[PDB]
């Protein structure tokens, strides 16, 4: 029932604020300022010394990323599930915007600098120039920007891009391909357009962001068709890499290693 | 108060309606039994053990960990209900936190007062049977039905059933050691003697026994209404309060809980500001709560206390309450009982006056002192008289015992003479064999002396000798000559004056003095065949030959004076509270060192200046002796004046509750009071004292039930050892708490940087639990084995108001400097692991959202590579493991610098082998957790590359160097700014 704290703050005698005087407060704040400044300087010096030992081209260790994952584009809003209304343009506008933003480097206009490379052969580049192969947008026929303004949307047959994760100096063996299949018994037809998955070896190995300028990773586009009258919603479709032994796709701990599962639902 | 010895025989009988000789009618006895209640002491209710554990389960850090477990369960529920693919991570975290709370509660339950069975001990003092007169007939009945106002008969060692008003007594004597602590028998007589019921002779008290004689008395109080019943109730109802170590523990628990609450609420509401999800916010809050709370701090304190208690258990010092270890070290005042505690509770010969010389005999129980000279013929004669005029005799079947520590059938004086003679020369059995006793006359109330006539030492037939013992100044009234070195000379006036000086000098030491003399037959006028059994014969016993004087006292124990000296050197005020007479109390106080030489009392100053005690200025005398009667009517304010101004205090003739009054008066000045006693009258004082110490051999069962510590071997230097160990454990607890608190910052800071800069989490919650519950336990315990930096017995007792176990300097040091250096080392290791795998430190800013997104599986590192969720999560868990290893590496130097607080770490050497094993076990446990198979699934620990173990080495070196430089600055300028801000 007594306020011993009230006198503790703003003590009229000796002018002690919270048990410590004005001079001692100044001394302790100065000491802590200098101490933390020295600590920050030591941390910065140690960080700079660590960074000097690194290489800007290739990471020191690659043992934690041995095999490529598989991812779809664009990223849906929630839980990798594509939801849109055929009669409502605003529902599928975000997918269109992301797709045109992503496919802009792939069109013929910009990749005129890139060079055509012979097909079917791994492209090893010992030289320092590190030039890139071009990926024509015509390979994703009926799922590309040239054929139609809407990437399959408003027609009931949406287009989704499947892309392999980039790894520096990874050389796939065999013929890598991506096969996509519906999981449900209704089996809505899925059509990977550039023949099979057919990831071409001429794009590998990836040589890094710093060195291999203008790299365009191989793209596989899928089109899950739906009937005009029948929405055919809640379709689960799974893509995976099954043409290469180097690229593993049977992992249990990581469900995205060499494969990807995504869901599509359509309205009207 | 409420005296019944004032009423006459008829006035007492008419008040209770009891016949003088017929007794009490059985019907009236039954009616009174149903009216007042049974003759029994009621045990106080005890809290069940179920509740006490629950009480321990809800203290301080326990509440924060309960909140953490609740939030873990809530997070698991949210995760399941939302994403429908739950992981058994938050559920296991909550279960582990609950188990941690339960184990910490168990440790707290062990480190707690274990109550007392005082009231059970008193019920062992009530007799099972009582001899009561009813209908004019003796009957033995169960003591519980004894009612007020009936004739109760006691005799022959029977314990008194209830407080009696003695109306008839035939040489009755009682042992009042339950009320006064003094075992000398007290005569009981019907007549009124003294106003106070305790010192009056006609009242016989419950829990006492009639050593000899018979007595018919009237019950005046029964059950709880008896004098000792009220004392038992007071002792049972009392509590020792909060121990000082408990107060310090509560203090830093409050500090840490406040800091944890502040950080948790501030950063939780901030996370809600940043539009975190509820699940993310509660996970962050669980991390903050686990990081702030030291999970293994209280268990470490309990283990340190247990180890120190085991260290004293080896020195015959048993610690019943674990918290009592540090109370002795914090003690500033010791209230000490005299008999049994400071003295040996045995009457022993102290001085001898003969050869016109004073010789001091050895009074120590272990006989370590030197003896006096045995070369005198008159000494031989005096020893013969003392050992042969003695009725006392040794009890049989105990020849395999030291003479002083063996039972004797006889009075205390007779036994003292017997044992002294046995130690000095020969044996009394053989002395009686050689000198056959032909007649004796025992001690008389009107004669005050005892004589024995027996066969001569010269073996001549006509000669016999009479040996007489008695009062000193009266026995030579019959004597006319003395023996001096075997030669007899007539009694000289100078010799008489010297005898008077010796009698006053030995008596001035608080000792009972006795005179011994003998006489030989002059010639053949009295033949050997004459019968001396003729009563009132016309042969006066006069013109004897005075031989010597022997003095007796209950002497101090061997180690008590040195222990009192050491305690006084340690700044402890040692007060003497006794139930004995003031003269003996003052003599024992001077003997053991309670009152130092050169210091006088007000009465002594008045005697020196030949003035009344009123004219002496009371401020001059630094010592005082306060009688119990003065203490009774004295008000509390006057008592506080006596304690404050006098430095050598002796309270004499104190009742059991007056000891409690003195203890509370001492505690009223904010003092930690330790009470040493061995009787049942000390039990309220032992209960109320901050720590109660009871003797082992001499202590009564009540005293050792009421005490916190027991001196099993009755060595009074164990008090010195206890205070030294208390100070040592206080310093070592400071060190251990600093070490434990330092590692909190490397666990708090990762979460704060996570929420601020949106980088991937550098440290996991399970990893934090692995730090505190794991690698931090053995090193923190190892600080309990640190030796003293200097002589800790020179500093004054610590001020509980000022000196805190955990102060602002400790918090400032640990949280602000060493903790921040350790956090910098851990963060550097984190950045190294991430950079060498592809994620440069600039790219980590703002990556928290994508890194933690389970569905985004193409997170791009600084080199253009794309990572899936699990691939980058393995790197994050490797960073967690490396952060844990870095905390271990910096805790190496933290342990080294916490080893000492003022001196150099290599100055004192590596005397602590437990600390080296702690370092090695911490490192081995870190390596085992990192590299054991299956730890990636259990704790998400992953193997570390060998170069990654050396990331935190520069910061450990910085900690060591900074502490060494700070210590060097401390010693060069002891009053400097560094010592006022860093030293704790
Ligand atoms: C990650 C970074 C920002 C953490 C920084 C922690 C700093 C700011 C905190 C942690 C511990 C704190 C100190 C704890 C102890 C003391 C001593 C007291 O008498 C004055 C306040 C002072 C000096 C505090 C100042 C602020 C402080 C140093
Ligand atoms: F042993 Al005491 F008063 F001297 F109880
Ligand atoms: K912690
Ligand atoms: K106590
Ligand atoms: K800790
Ligand atoms: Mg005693």
């Amino acid at each position: 029932s007594l306020a011993e704290w009230k006198l503790f703050i703003y003590n009229p005698t000796t002018g002690e604020f919270l048990g410590r005087t004005a001079k001692s407060w100044g001394l302790i704040l100065l000491f802590y300022l200098v101490f933390y400044g020295f600590l920050a300087a030591l941390f910065s010096f140690t960080m700079w010394v660590m960074l000097q030992t690194l290489n800007d081209e290739v990471p020191k260790y690659r043992d934690q990323i041995p095999s490529p994952g598989l991812m779809v584009f664009p990223k849906p809003v929630t839980a990798l599930e594509y939801t849109f209304s055929r009669s409502d343009p605003t529902s599928y506008a975000g997918y269109i915007e992301d797709l045109k933003k992503f496919l802009k480097p792939y069109t013929l206009e910009e990749q005129k600098n890139l060079t055509v490379c012979p097909d079917g052969a791994l492209f090893e580049q010992k030289g320092p120039v590190y030039v890139a192969c071009q990926f024509p947008i015509s390979l994703l026929q009926a799922c590309s920007g040239m054929n139609d303004p809407d990437f399959g949307y408003s027609q009931g047959n949406p287009c989704i891009l499947v892309k392999m994760n980039r790894i520096i100096g990874l050389k796939p063996e065999g013929v890598p391909r991506i096969d996509c299949v519906s999981k449900n018994e209704d089996i809505p037809n899925v059509a990977v357009y550039p023949h099979n998955g057919m990831i071409d070896l001429k794009y590998f190995p990836y040589y890094g962001k710093k060195l291999h300028v203008g790299y365009l990773q191989p793209l596989v586009a899928v089109q899950v068709s739906f009937a005009p009258n029948n929405t055919g919603k809640e379709v689960t479709v799974e893509c995976k890499i099954d043409g290469s032994a180097n690229l593993k796709s049977q992992d249990d701990r990581d469900k995205f290693l060499g494969r990807v599962m995504f869901k599509i639902t359509a309205r009207a | 108060s409420m005296d019944d010895h004032k009423l006459s025989l008829d006035e007492l009988h008419r008040k209770y309606g009891t016949d003088l000789s017929r007794g009490l009618t059985s019907a009236r006895a039954a009616e009174i039994l149903a009216r007042d209640g049974p003759n029994a002491l009621t045990p106080p209710p005890t809290t069940p053990e179920w509740i006490k554990f629950c009480r321990q389960l809800f203290g301080g850090f326990s509440m924060l960990l309960w909140i953490g477990a609740i939030l873990c369960f809530l997070a698991y529920s949210i995760q399941a209900a939302t994403e429908e693919e739950p992981q058994n991570d938050n559920l296991y975290l909550g279960v582990v936190l609950s188990a941690v709370v339960i184990i910490t509660g168990c440790f707290s339950y062990y480190q707690e007062a274990k109550s007392s069975k005082i009231m059970e001990s008193f019920k062992n003092m009530v007799p099972q049977q009582a001899l009561v007169i009813r209908n004019g007939e003796k009957m033995s009945i169960n003591a519980e039905e004894v009612v007020v106002g009936d004739l109760v008969e006691v005799k022959g060692g029977d314990r008194i059933p209830a407080d009696l008003r003695i109306i008839s007594a035939n040489g009755c004597k009682v042992d009042n050691s339950s009320l006064t602590g003094e075992s000398e028998p007290q005569t009981r007589s019907p007549d009124f003697t003294n106003e106070n019921p305790l010192e009056t002779r006609n009242i016989a008290f419950f829990s006492t026994n009639c050593v000899e004689g018979t007595a018919r008395g009237i019950v005046v109080y029964t059950g709880d209404r008896t004098v000792m019943g009220r004392i038992a109730t007071l002792a049972s109802g009392l509590e020792g309060g909060q121990t000082p170590i408990a107060a310090e523990i509560e203090h830093f628990i409050h500090i840490i809980t406040g800091v944890a609450v502040f950080l948790g609420v501030s950063f939780f509401i901030l996370s809600l500001i940043l539009e975190y999800t509820w699940l993310e916010a509660v996970i962050f809050l669980i991390g903050i709560i686990v990081a702030n709370v030291p999970e293994g701090l209280l268990a470490t304190v309990t283990v340190c206390l247990t180890l120190t208690a085991k260290r004293m258990a080896r020195k015959n010092c048993l610690v019943k309450n674990l918290e009592a270890v540090e109370t002795l070290g914090s003690t500033s005042t010791i209230c000490s009982d005299k008999t049994g505690t400071l003295t040996q509770n045995r009457m022993t010969v102290a001085h001898m006056w003969f050869d016109n010389q004073i010789h001091e005999a050895d009074t120590t129980e272990n006989q370590s002192g030197v003896s006096f000279d045995k070369t005198s013929a008159t000494w031989l004669a005096l020893s013969r008289i003392a050992g042969l005029c003695n009725r006392a005799v040794f009890q049989a079947n105990q020849e395999n015992l030291p003479i002083l520590k063996r039972a004797v059938a006889g009075d205390a004086s007779e036994s003292a003479l017997l044992k002294c003679i046995e130690l000095c020369c020969g044996s009394v059995k053989e002395m009686r064999e050689r000198y056959a006793k032909i007649v004796e006359i025992p001690f008389n109330s009107t004669n005050k002396y005892q004589l024995s006539i027996h066969k001569n030492p010269n073996t001549s037939e006509p000669q016999h000798l009479l040996v007489m013992k008695g009062a000193p100044e009266r026995i030579l009234d019959r004597c006319s000559s003395i023996l001096l070195h075997g030669k007899e000379q007539p009694l000289d006036e100078e010799l008489k004056d010297a005898f008077q000086n010796a009698y006053l000098e030995l008596g001035g030491l608080g000792e009972r003095v006795l005179g011994f003399c003998h006489l030989f037959l002059p010639d053949e006028q009295f033949p050997e065949g004459f019968q001396f059994d003729t009563d009132d014969v016309n042969f006066p016993i006069d013109n004897l030959c005075f031989v010597g004087l022997i003095s007796m006292i209950d002497p101090p124990r061997a180690a008590v004076p040195d222990a009192v000296g050491k305690c006084r050197s340690a700044g402890i005020k040692v007060i003497m509270v006794t139930g004995d007479h003031p003269i003996t109390a003052k003599a024992i106080a001077k003997g053991v060192g309670i009152i130092s030489e050169g210091n006088e009392t007000v009465e002594d100053i008045a005697a020196r200046l030949n003035i009344p005690v009123s004219q002496v200025n009371p401020r001059d005398a630094k010592a005082c002796v306060v009688h119990g009667s003065d203490l009774k009517d004295m008000t509390s304010e006057q008592l506080d004046d006596i304690l404050k101004y006098h430095t050598e205090i002796v309270f004499a003739r104190t009742s059991p509750q007056q000891k409690l009054i003195i203890v509370e008066g001492c505690q009223r000045q904010g003092a930690i009071v330790a009470v040493t006693g061995d009787g049942v009258n000390d039990s309220p004082a032992l209960k109320k004292a901050d720590i109660g110490v009871a003797m082992g051999i001499a202590g009564s069962d009540v005293s050792k039930q009421a005490a916190d510590m027991i001196l099993l071997d009755d060595n009074f230097a164990s008090i010195v050892t206890g205070v030294e160990e208390g100070r040592l454990i206080f310093d070592n607890l400071k060190k251990s708490i600093a070490y434990t608190l330092t590692s909190n910052i490397p666990e708090i800071t990762p979460f704060l940087i996570f929420i601020i800069a949106n980088i991937p989490l550098p440290l996991g919650t399970v990893t934090i639990l692995c730090i505190d519950l794991g690698t931090d336990m053995v090193p923190a315990i190892s600080l309990a084995y640190e030796q003293a930096e200097s002589d800790i017995m020179k500093r004054q007792p610590r001020n509980p108001k000022t000196d805190k176990l955990v102060n602002e300097r400790l918090i400032s040091m640990a949280y602000g400097q060493i903790g921040m250096i350790q956090a910098l080392g851990g963060f550097f290791t984190y950045f190294v692991i991430l950079a060498e795998n592809g994620f440069l430190p600039i790219h980590l800013l703002g990556l928290r959202v994508d890194w933690d997104d389970r569905w985004i599986n193409d997170v791009e590192d600084s080199y253009g590579q794309q990572w899936t969720y699990e691939q980058r999560k393995i790197v994050e868990f490797t960073c967690h493991t490396a952060f844990f290893v870095s905390i271990v590496v910096v805790q190496w130097a933290d342990l080294v610098i916490c080893k000492t607080r003022r001196n150099s770490v290599f100055q004192q050497g590596m005397k602590n082998k437990i600390l080296i094993f702690g370092l090695f076990e911490e490192t081995a446990l870190a390596a085992f957790l990192s590299y054991c198979p299956g730890m990636g699934v259990a704790l998400r620990m992953y193997p570390l590359k060998p170069t990654w173990w050396f990331c935190a080495f520069p910061y450990s070196l910085l900690i060591f160097v900074y502490d060494k430089v700070r210590k060097l600055i401390i010693r060069r300028r002891p009053g400097g700014w560094v010592e006022k801000e860093t030293y704790y």
